[PDB]
């Protein structure tokens, strides 16, 4: 099992997915099209403000 | 959930149109038959029916 954690903006929460294109999904973090597993995302505006 | 397809997807992810044929050949009246010409019917003589 591999787990990776980070923080991203609101408009890019759905950007990290196979077949997606953009800045974060291509230049910082890209998933392979055959990736198995899934992503967990939740708001942290109270703490990271 | 979404089952989209990309042409850039490699083998194991390309769409595969599949049709299954289910037969029920059993002791019942026949409706679907092949292209076998029907011959005359003979009685009281050994034949390969």
């Amino acid at each position: 099992v591999y787990a990776d954690s980070f923080v991203i903006r609101g408009n890019e929460v759905s950007q990290i997915a196979p077949g997606q294109t953009g800045n974060i999904a291509d230049y910082n973090y890209k998933l392979p099209d055959d990736f198995t597993g899934c992503v967990i995302a939740w708001n942290s505006n109270k703490l990271d403000s | 959930q979404s089952y989209g397809f990309r042409p850039t997807y490699g083998v194991g992810h390309q769409p595969y149109r599949v049709v299954v044929l289910s037969f029920e050949l059993l002791h019942a009246p026949a409706t679907v038959c092949g292209p076998k010409k029907s011959t005359n019917l003979v009685k009281n003589k050994c034949v390969n029916f």
